[PDB]
Parts: structure tokens; C-alpha cells; sequence
């Protein structure tokens, strides 16, 4: 309820670091790295974004592709509830990593002058 | 009570948080 | 919340469509808040280390903490979920992380 006074999508950078991050602020709510293809080419799609959900390196970890470049891994869920449901999460977490892949593209689409 | 950002401070930090990012993302890139 | 140490200490963030900025703390005691900055805010390398307040702000009343040098922090959500043993040294340690929030985020913009 508190979350709600926050923007649904926080985009994050650190010092020193390379990577980017991101905080989702609505459900599924988590803290995620943000990660980049070396073709990364940021030209916005007519079609939406539609990315994959797999398991990666070792040990096997959650991760997101957008199949546009962008990558969102080491989730930390910020929820302490659990899901009732394990298809429906993956399914919600996977669509609030779409609107942040697209999200993310808008930002570099501002930007580029 | 806690301030709001003003439209002027907050469109050079844009500006600027925008030029780092342009930066970072072209190491990732080739 | 070891998770947690994979990440930099100090995350800064932007939202799009938003004047006010944010910050992730993910070290103890771990945080989510806003970063807003008043018309006297400069962004200028303070002459004394940063050294911040921690106080009460509003009715009814929450936490808020000032730099002093025009950066605020506010809206506190706290990312662990265990309660601290001593409140006096609690507030202290978010003091001190506020303190460090503020000092890298002018040397981040420097």
C-alpha cells in the first residue's frame, strides 16, 4: 500500500557499474539486474514486446530475455506472501518484465538527440 | 515538509543521467 | 536478503514522467526511498562531509531525512523483514546509510 506512492517502474544505475537495475513497484513487486546483448540496436517494434522466461548458468537462476537486448536477473521478490499458484506467477512476473523491457526501450527513445 | 523536485533542477539531471547511459550502454555494445 | 550482496551498495533510480528520483540502500538495513531536492540544492561538493538529520515530518507523523545541502529522502519501506533489538542504534545505521546515499549521489553528478 505504501509501494503505491512509488512509480510502477524505477530504473537504477550505480557507481562504478555497468549493469543497470530496475525496481518493480506493483505485483509482483522484486529488485532486478538489467543486463545488455552486444547488438543491442533499441529500435522501437511495432509489435510488443514479448520476451522469454528461462533458468541460466550455474547454479540454474531465474532470468528474463527480452529478445530486444535486454536482460533482468537476480530477482529479489519484495513480497513476503507466496503465490498460490506457480504458473500464474511466473506468467505475471513475465509480463511486468515485458512492460519494463518496453519501458526501458522509452527511456533510450527520450533520450536519443 | 519534504520538497518536490522543480521542473528546471530535474530536466538537467535528465539531461545528464541520459548522457551517462548513453555512455554505459555503448561498452555493451559491438 | 543475501541475495541481497550480489548488488552495489547504493542504487540510484529514475522513473520516467517523475521530477523526484529514488534510491535502493541494499545493505543493513535495507531500503527503498524518494530522493527530492529543494530550490537551494546545488549539487556541489559540500565543504564538510556530509551530516544529515533524521526527523518526523508531517501529521500524522513519518520519517524523512534532510542532508542538509537541499537532498531529502522520504518514504521509507524497509526491505528486511526482521525487527532491530535497539531502536537508539537502528536509526543511527539509516542515519549513517542516508548519509552515504547523499555523498555518492554528488559523486556520482560530479
Amino acid at each position: 500500500n505504501i509501494f503505491n506512492k512509488y512509480p510502477t517502474i524505477i530504473h537504477g544505475e550505480a557507481r562504478g557499474e555497468n549493469d543497470e537495475f530496475v525496481v518493480h513497484t506493483r505485483y509482483p513487486r522484486f529488485l532486478a539486474r538489467k543486463s545488455f546483448d552486444d547488438n543491442f540496436t533499441g529500435e522501437m517494434p511495432a509489435k510488443p514486446v514479448n520476451g522469454e522466461l528461462g533458468q541460466i548458468g550455474e547454479p540454474r537462476r531465474l532470468a528474463y530475455d527480452s529478445r530486444l537486448g535486454l536482460w533482468l536477473s537476480d530477482f529479489i521478490m519484495l513480497d513476503n506472501n507466496k503465490p498460490k499458484n506457480m504458473e500464474d506467477w511466473l506468467g505475471q512476473l513475465k509480463a511486468a518484465c515485458d512492460r519494463i523491457a518496453a519501458d526501458d526501450l522509452m527511456l533510450n527513445e527520450d533520450a536519443a538527440d | 515538509s519534504v520538497p518536490k523536485t522543480g521542473d528546471s533542477l530535474a530536466m538537467a539531471r535528465r539531461l545528464a543521467r541520459s548522457v551517462r547511459r548513453l555512455t554505459r550502454r555503448r561498452a555493451h555494445r559491438l
